[PDB]
């Protein structure tokens, strides 16, 4: 289960890297975080699955 | 916490220090180390 | 006194190195005709090398008010070798005029100096009073720009 | 505090109060000095507390009259740890003998009119002899400063200039005394114990001493001056 | 070091603690971005 | 050296007393604006 | 005597603060 | 968000725009805690990453795992790194924990409500409500109340906290017993901070931590509820300044004082900073380094206790101004240092000759040498030793790192309580932007002062 | 010992107050300066 | 050469810290950091380098005729030890104290013997090995650690002695000291 | 301006007369002894390590 | 030209863009700065 750790935290670093430099854009673009709710949603939803997918894995092997 | 110490800090190509105005600059504080508190000291390093 | 000439039981001459205008005080050494220390009064008398004791080095004064003495106990030869670092060594009368023992600068000296600070003063006053001259009109005041 | 209250303290208990300098004092002994058994003993515990300190000087009638002084030195001036051997006889005398420990302290006493002086309180080998009731004798007194101490300009015996380089023209006899005359040569001093009560049953002894040494001589620079010294003396035998 | 799950993610950790002094580099090029308003 | 140590404590107490108590009585009030 | 010179010129210096400070010439507004 | 237009304030003073913008001033406030986990977290990897449990901690220039072994978390007796996986654990801890208050920040900072006291009243300030400003003081109060008991828990009941001074070189160990005694914890504060007495900086044993930590955790909680539950008395009113910026300063002042606080808690105590990790203080190598000479001098004959100096006063032993035997030369002047590693050596007078002569072990010897040659001297560039080195070796001791940063810090946040105290001040009385130009007070004032 | 000293230095003494007189005293003045200040301004707390 | 180049993007030559010596009939490895040293105290110094940093760090190889056929002959290592008793310098001191510690009566410089051994080499050759550390009263260092390494071949006894500061041995110069004693190898 | 003879003269004279002044001059006798060998190499002091002017155990 | 190094500047590069790159797109879309 190391290969899968390993590819789950680079999963999990371009999903970092995504809401980084996207979550200021939603925000302070006009109007863009009310169209945008539920794209950040599943960004952050998608991000503590994969911090905890990444935890239960270390904890296995 | 004390300054850049640059001493020896050149060597050529076999390992021969080649002096600079940093190792000037550490005669210099050698000779006023060593003369400082003539007979204050008892061991080698001040440390104090 | 004559000059001194040190030289060791071997009988290698040792010429006392001479001390440099910049040093108020020199350290002591006598040194090989080849550029290499052979004696010297050492600071730590513990564990020497080059001592006058160890190495045993004895003064001849040749001409002088010394001439032809040879002295070989190292208190006077330590005293001579001191005295010959700083050059011919010359008896003075200090009880005269009560001389302190520290040397004074010589005439050339004190001209070199005080005109230097002269000349310096007078470069001053060339820029300060030429300044005066060029800016006349308005060393009375300036009418703004 | 006899011995065993001095060590039941703690060093936190003792740190800062000034009861370190202090010798013990013997309490439930016997002022019958006679009372204690002959032979031979390795003393050890051997400690020393002066009360007093006074300077001989020498007035214009030639009356030499002992001046008390005030310490400089604080809480430093107190002998402890020291041990050696001690003889005694069956009509009480007694052969006593310092070795070890420590022996000498360094101090400074200052004299009406604002004199310094300084002085090694020792009683380095002291080879006393005497009665059971009082014995003297005579101890070493080393050099104040060691022959590798500079002095303020740089001289000294060993490590040293032998010269007064800040005169490069001035190195002549009348600086004989000053310039290479660092005469480190040890001296001598007299002192004189009496014992005031013993313990048979812990085996130790306390009394009365009093001594008399040479002050610091400063390498040779000036004479030596009398020093005085009286105090109580604690010791334990075998 | 690391355990040897993460040993090649070493980098990124090495990278990592110079982020905070660059916030504050990235507030005043945002200031600059605004012509300093 | 016990009477001197005692008479710099009332000194000291004194003062840092004044301070305290003055810069308490209502201070902010002092200033012309 | 040394000394007493170097005490004297101190002296001097401090009372020509203090009448310097205590007996300044009022600053005259305009 | 804002121009200097509208609100007075240039862009090099922006933050000030936010006094009264309570949400965005939160979201600024929780950016920052976040930007605090984050460097937590980040450069806990970095060391965890960096770190060779072979060498000493203070050799590999660690300063955040030597105050996670300080609580234990793999270390075994003598200072031993056993695992490396709890230093792991709280750098992705803190580092994920780190995000997420990143993200909040964000938000309050940018869609999140600019002022909160129309729509969210409970966390609407207004700077001089002082019930409402007690209030919030009263919550965070509590919150640190509690994380003293955190603390104190973590030395009861969870393994215990690594004690130095424990028999041997020192270990974890389960304190219980602490000291919980009124006259012992508050002793410490009015205590001196100079020599021999060190103020609070020289708690020794962590009994006394554990129950001054009880202290603090109950007062803090207690405090909490009396400052939520009262108003400032009316003597309270007259004597500060009411608005943010003089309690900036305030808090200014307090932490500059803190910062000193540990500063010196760093340089001097060993207790709470063990020298297992922290590697030994500029007292503890000067103790040392004497001890290593005399050990070396004894075992090659001679007589340390008869041994006279150049200046005739001790060249291995003298006695302290108190009359106490202790090292001679010049760490003389750390006399007072105590260490796990030299306690065993000193009888009711100090040092003793009889255990100096042949009671002293051989681990002692070894940690001594150890000490000695990690003295806490080093360049900015990280070249161990004095100015006058060769510059081969490469160490500085963490404490001297953070003695200089923390003291640096300490000063320039005495200078904002200056700075933020003068003009809350010149502000409350309405001198902030200058003269009057019309009626200036020296013009109502008699000449010649 | 050859005289008389404080013997306080290097103590955890509060505030340094070996005898009591010393802390009556400091507390005797502290006081009096509030009683001065209490009955001119206003303390109530 | 002129045209050669600069080193970017290249390797170094050596890291070792020691360099290569051919003496007359001897070879050793001398510290890098070593300068070559002018000065002789013993008129028969055939080579003696020096640190630039500290000068107490030094070593020298002295090659003298002996009538002894080969270094047994001297007989035991601490009887030839004690013979040059003068390499370790001379008290020039001669003044009574008892104040120093650790020393004996009018003694300001001491020697104490660390051990003494025979080395093997490649063609079987003996070589006599001391370690000595010199205090003196001032403490200068913290005393000073001598290494001697003698032999006798071809009718010359070859002996090499390197001296280094306690302070600096404490701190890394006791590589240095052994490599230039392990190096020391004559024919 | 180097010295003050007065002093000099009494320390000479009194080996236990010390002031800064004096500290003063055997630092800069320090300085002199170990900067002259390096700082000036058309000299060519070749100073044995036994006449430079140095402390107790340092 | 070591794996590492080649990481660990790509990482550099990536988090060093990062700011420029959120504070770019925030302009050129004309979100509120
Ligand atoms: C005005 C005088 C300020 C003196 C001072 O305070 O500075 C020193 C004190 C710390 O005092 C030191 O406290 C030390 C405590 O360590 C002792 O206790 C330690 C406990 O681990 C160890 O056992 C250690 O070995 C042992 O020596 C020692 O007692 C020192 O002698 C003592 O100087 O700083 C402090 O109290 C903290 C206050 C620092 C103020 C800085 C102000 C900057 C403006
Ligand atoms: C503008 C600032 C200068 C540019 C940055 C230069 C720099 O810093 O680059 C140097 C270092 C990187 O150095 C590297 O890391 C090491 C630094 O030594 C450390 O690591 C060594 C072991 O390798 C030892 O443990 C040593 O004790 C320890 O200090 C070695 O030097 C390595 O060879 C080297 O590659 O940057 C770093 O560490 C990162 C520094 C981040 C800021 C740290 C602030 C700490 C100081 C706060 C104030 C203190 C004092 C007041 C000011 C004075
Ligand atoms: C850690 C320090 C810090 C913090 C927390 C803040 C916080 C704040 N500042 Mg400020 N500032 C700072 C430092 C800081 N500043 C410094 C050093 C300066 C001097 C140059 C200034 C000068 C300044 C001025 C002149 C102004 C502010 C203003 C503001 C407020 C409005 C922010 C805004 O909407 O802008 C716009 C937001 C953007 C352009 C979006 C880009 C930046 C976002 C936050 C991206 C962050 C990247 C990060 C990786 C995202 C992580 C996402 C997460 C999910 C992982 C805000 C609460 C304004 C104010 O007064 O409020 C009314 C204002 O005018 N600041
Ligand atoms: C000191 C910390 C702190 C404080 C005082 C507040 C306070 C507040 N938050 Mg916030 N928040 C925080 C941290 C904090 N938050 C963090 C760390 C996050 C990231 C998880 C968030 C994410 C967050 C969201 C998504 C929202 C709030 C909202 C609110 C407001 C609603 C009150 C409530 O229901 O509770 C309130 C004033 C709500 C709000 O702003 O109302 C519009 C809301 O939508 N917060
Ligand atoms: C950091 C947390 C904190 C903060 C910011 C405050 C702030 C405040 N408190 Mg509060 N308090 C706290 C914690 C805190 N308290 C705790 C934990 C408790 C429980 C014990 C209390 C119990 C308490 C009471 C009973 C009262 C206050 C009051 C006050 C207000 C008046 C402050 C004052 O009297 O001026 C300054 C204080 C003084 C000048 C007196 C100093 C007293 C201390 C003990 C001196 C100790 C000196 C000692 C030698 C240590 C010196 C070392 C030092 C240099 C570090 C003020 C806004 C008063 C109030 O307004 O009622 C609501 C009030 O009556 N507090
Ligand atoms: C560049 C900014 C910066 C940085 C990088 C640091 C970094 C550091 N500081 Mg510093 N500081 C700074 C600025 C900075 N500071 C400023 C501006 C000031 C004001 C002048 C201070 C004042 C300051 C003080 C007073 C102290 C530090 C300390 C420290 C060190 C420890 C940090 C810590 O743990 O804090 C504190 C951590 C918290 C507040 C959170 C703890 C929460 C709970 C209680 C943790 C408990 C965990 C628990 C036991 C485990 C669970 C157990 C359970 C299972 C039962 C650390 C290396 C400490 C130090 O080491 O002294 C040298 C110290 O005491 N700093
Ligand atoms: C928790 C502490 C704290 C807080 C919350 C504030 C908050 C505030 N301050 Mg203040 N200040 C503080 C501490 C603090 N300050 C300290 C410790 C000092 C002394 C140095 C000052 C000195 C100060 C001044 C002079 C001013 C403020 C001002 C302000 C207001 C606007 C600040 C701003 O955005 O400017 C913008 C931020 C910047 C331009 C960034 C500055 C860049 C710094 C210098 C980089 C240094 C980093 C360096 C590498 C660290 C090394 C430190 C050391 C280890 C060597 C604001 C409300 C302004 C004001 O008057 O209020 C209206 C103002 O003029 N502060
Ligand atoms: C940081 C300070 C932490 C220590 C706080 C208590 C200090 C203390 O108790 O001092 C006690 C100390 C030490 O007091 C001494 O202690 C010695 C050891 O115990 C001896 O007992 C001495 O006899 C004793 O005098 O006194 C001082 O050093 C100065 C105290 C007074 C300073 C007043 C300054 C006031 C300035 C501003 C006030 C603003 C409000
Ligand atoms: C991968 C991994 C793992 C795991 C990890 C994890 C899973 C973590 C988690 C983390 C987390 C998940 C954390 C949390 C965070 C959060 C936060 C940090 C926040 C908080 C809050 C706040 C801060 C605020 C609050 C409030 C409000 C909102 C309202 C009002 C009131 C108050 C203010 C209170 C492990 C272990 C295996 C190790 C290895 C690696
Ligand atoms: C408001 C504002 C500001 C500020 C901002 C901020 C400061 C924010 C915060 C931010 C932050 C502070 C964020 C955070 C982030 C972090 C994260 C997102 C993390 C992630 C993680 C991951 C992805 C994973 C990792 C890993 C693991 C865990 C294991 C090991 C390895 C590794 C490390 C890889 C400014 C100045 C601009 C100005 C303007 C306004
Ligand atoms: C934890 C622990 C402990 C304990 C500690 C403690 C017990 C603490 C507490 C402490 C404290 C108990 C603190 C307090 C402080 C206070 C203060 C610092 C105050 C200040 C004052 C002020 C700031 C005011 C001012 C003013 C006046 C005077 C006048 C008018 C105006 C005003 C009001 C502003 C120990 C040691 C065991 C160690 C270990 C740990
Ligand atoms: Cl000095
Ligand atoms: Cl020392
Ligand atoms: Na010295």
């Amino acid at each position: 289960m190391t290969s899968i750790l390993q590819i789950a935290l680079l999963g999990l670093v371009l999903v970092s890297f995504a809401l980084v430099v996207g979550v200021p854009v939603v925000f302070a673009s006009p109007n863009g975080w009310t169209e945008n709710k539920g794209v950040v949603f599943s960004g952050l939803s998608v991000w503590f699955l994969l911090v905890f997918a990444v935890g239960v894995f270390n904890s296995f092997a | 916490l004390n300054g850049f110490n640059f001493n020896q800090s050149v060597v050529d190509s076999n390992g021969r220090v080649l002096n600079t105005w940093a190792d000037i600059i550490n005669r210099a504080n050698l000779g006023m180390e060593v003369m400082h508190e003539r007979n204050a000291h008892n061991f080698p390093l001040d440390l104090a | 006194l004559g000059h001194a000439s040190f030289k060791d039981q071997e009988g290698r001459e040792l010429f006392v190195r001479r001390m440099p205008t910049f040093f108020e005080t020199f350290p002591v050494v006598l040194i090989d005709k080849d550029g290499v220390v052979r004696a010297d009064v050492p600071f730590r008398k513990a564990e020497s090398k080059y001592s006058i004791e160890q190495v045993g080095v004895s003064v001849t004064f040749y001409g002088g008010e010394l001439n032809g003495l040879t002295f070989t106990d190292p208190s006077t030869v330590k005293k001579y070798a001191r005295k010959a670092q700083l050059g011919e060594i010359f008896e003075f009368d200090r009880s005269t005029l009560q001389s302190d023992g520290v040397f004074r600068s010589s005439p050339r000296g004190w001209f070199t100096f005080g005109h230097l600070s002269f000349a310096l003063l007078f470069f001053f006053g060339h820029i300060w009073h030429g300044s005066r001259t060029i800016f006349r009109d308005v060393f009375a005041g300036i009418d703004e720009d | 505090l006899t011995y065993d209250e001095l060590q039941g303290l703690t060093y936190l208990q003792v740190k800062g109060t000034g009861i370190a300098n202090t010798c013990p004092v013997v309490e439930q002994g016997t002022s019958n000095v006679r009372e204690l058994k002959p032979g031979d003993y390795k003393l050890e515990k051997f400690c020393m507390e002066p009360t007093s300190f006074t300077v001989k000087e020498e007035d214009a009638k030639g009356r030499e009259e002992f001046v008390k002084t005030k310490l400089l030195t604080r809480l430093t001036y107190g002998l402890d740890g020291m041990n050696g051997s001690m003889k005694i006889n069956n009509d009480g005398s007694v052969e006593f003998r310092e070795d070890e420990g420590l022996d000498y302290a360094a101090t400074t006493v200052k004299l009406p009119g604002g004199e310094y002086v300084p002085f090694l309180f020792t009683i380095k080998e002291f080879d006393g002899k005497g009665t059971l009731d009082s014995f003297s004798g005579d101890f070493l007194v080393p050099s104040y400063r060691g022959s590798t101490f500079l002095d303020p300009k740089g001289r000294g015996g060993a490590t040293g200039y032998d010269n007064a380089i800040a005169l490069p023209a001035k190195a002549d006899a009348d600086e004989i005394q000053r310039l290479n005359n660092k005469s480190y040569t040890p001296g001598k001093g007299s002192a004189v114990f009496s014992v005031a009560k013993v313990d048979t049953e812990t085996g130790e002894i306390a009394g009365v001493f009093e001594s008399i040494q040479p002050s610091d001589t400063e390498m040779g620079a000036h004479p030596a001056k009398d020093i005085k010294i009286t105090g109580l003396w604690y010791g334990q035998l075998t | 070091k690391l355990p040897e799950a993460y040993a090649p993610f070493s980098p990124i950790v090495d990278v990592l603690p110079i982020i905070p002094v660059l916030f504050i580099l990235l507030a005043f090029v945002w200031q600059a971005s605004v012509s300093f308003r | 050296m016990l009477t001197l140590k005692i008479f710099v404590y009332t000194v000291v107490t004194f003062f840092v007393g004044l301070f305290i108590f003055g810069f308490l009585s209502n201070d902010p009030s002092r200033n012309p604006g | 005597m040394e000394a007493l010179v170097y005490t004297f010129l101190l002296i001097g210096t401090l009372g020509i603060i203090f009448f310097s400070i205590f007996f300044r010439e009022p600053p005259r507004i305009a | 968000g804002r121009d200097q237009e509208t609100t007075g304030f240039a862009w090099w003073a922006g933050n000030a725009r936010l006094i009264n913008l309570s949400g965005k001033l939160l979201g600024a406030h929780v950016a920052h805690a976040g930007l605090i986990v984050f460097w937590a977290g980040a450069m806990n990897l970095f060391e965890v990453s960096h770190f060779v449990p072979e060498k000493p901690m203070y050799e590999q220039g660690l300063i955040l795992l030597p105050h996670i072994a300080t609580l234990g978390y793999g270390v075994g007796p003598g200072g031993e790194v056993l695992d490396t996986f709890p230093y792991f654990v709280s750098g992705v801890l803190h580092l994920i924990s780190s995000a997420v208050l990143g993200f909040g920040g964000v938000y309050h900072s940018l869609i999140g409500p600019e002022t909160l006291e129309e729509s969210y009243p409970f966390f609407g300030y207004v700077w001089k409500d002082k019930n409402k400003m007690t209030n919030i003081l009263g919550y965070h109060l509590i919150i640190l109340g509690c994380g003293a008991w955190l603390l104190v828990l973590k030395a009861l009941y969870f393994g215990g906290v690594y004690d130095t001074w424990a028999p041997g070189g020192g270990d974890v160990r389960i304190i219980s017993n602490p000291t919980t005694n009124a006259a012992i914890i508050f002793g410490y504060i009015v205590k001196s901070p100079f020599g021999g007495d060190g103020w609070i900086v020289s708690v020794d044993n962590l009994e006394d931590i554990i129950g001054g930590h009880i202290w603090i955790g109950t007062l803090c909680i207690l405090g909490g509820i009396w400052h939520i539950y009262t108003t400032p008395w009316p003597w309270a009113r007259r004597a500060f300044v009411w608005s943010g910026e003089a309690y900036l300063s305030y808090s200014l002042a307090a932490v500059s004082l803190m910062g000193f606080t540990a500063c010196c808690f760093a340089w001097f105590n060993n207790t709470a900073y063990p020298s297992e990790f922290y590697g030994p203080t500029g007292p503890e190598a000067s103790q040392a380094q004497a001890f290593t000479f005399l050990v070396r001098d004894q075992r090659l004959g001679a007589n340390v206790a008869s041994a006279q100096g150049p200046t005739g006063l001790g060249k291995y032993l003298m006695r302290s101004p108190t009359g106490e035997i202790i090292f001679g030369g010049e760490t003389m002047r750390f006399w007072d240092f105590r260490g796990p590693w030299v306690e065993p050596l000193r009888g009711p007078s100090g040092l003793d000759l009889v255990k100096l002569k042949n009671d002293i072990q051989p681990w002692q010897e070894r940690r001594a040498a150890e000490y000695m040659t990690h003295a806490p001297l080093g360049s900015l560039n990280s070249v161990g030793g004095v100015a006058t080195e060769i510059n081969a070796v490469n160490f500085v001791s963490p404490r001297s790192w953070l003695a200089t940063s923390h003291f640096c810090l300490g000063f320039f946040f005495f200078v904002g309580h200056l700075w933020h105290a003068g003009r809350a001040r010149a502000a409350a009385a309405g001198f902030e932007k200058g003269i009057d130009r019309v009626d200036e007070p020296v013009l109502s004032m008699r000449p010649l002062d | 010992l050859v005289d008389d000293r404080m013997n306080g230095d290097g103590t955890g003494l509060p505030f340094g107050v070996n005898d009591g007189i010393l802390g009556w005293v400091i507390a005797g003045t502290l006081g009096t300066i509030w009683a001065i200040y209490f009955v001119s301004q206003k303390d109530l707390g | 050469a002129y045209g050669e180049g600069a080193n970017v993007f290249g390797r170094v030559t050596n890291k070792s810290g020691f360099v290569p010596y051919a003496g007359d009939s001897f070879a050793l490895l001398l510290p890098s950091k070593w300068n070559p040293s002018d000065q002789k105290e013993v008129e028969s110094i055939v080579l003696r380098y020096e640190d630039n940093f500290d000068a107490v760090n030094n070593l020298y190889v002295v090659e003298d005729k002996s009538d002894k056929s080969s270094i047994e002959a001297y007989g035991t290592p601490e009887e030839f030890i004690s013979q040059f008793g003068y390499l370790l310098g001379k008290q020039a001191w001669a003044g009574q104290t008892v104040s120093e510690g650790g020393f004996d009566a009018n003694r300001v410089s001491n020697a104490a013997l660390l051990g003494v051994a025979t080395e093997k080499d490649k063609k079987g050759k003996t070589y006599y090995k001391f370690e000595i550390l010199t205090r003196t009263a001032d403490g200068n260092e913290g005393g000073r650690h001598q290494l001697v390494k003698a032999t006798v071949s071809n009718g010359k006894l070859y002996l090499l002695k390197v001296q280094a500061g306690d302070k600096r041995w404490f701190k890394g110069t006791d590589k240095e000291c052994l490599g230039v004693l392990d190096s020391f190898t004559v024919v | 301006a180097y010295d003050f003879v007065s002093q000099e003269i009494r320390a000479a004279e009194d080996p236990e007369f010390e002031t800064f002044y004096t500290k003063n001059i055997l630092l800069n006798e320090g300085i002199r002894a170990w900067m002259a060998a390096q700082d000036q190499p058309h000299e060519k002091l070749t100073l044995p390590e036994e006449v430079l002017p140095r402390g107790n155990a340092l | 030209m070591s794996l590492t190094l080649i990481l660990q500047l790509v990482a550099l590069f990536a988090v060093v863009a990062a700011g420029p790159l959120v504070v770019v797109l925030l302009s050129v879309r004309g979100g509120n700065l």
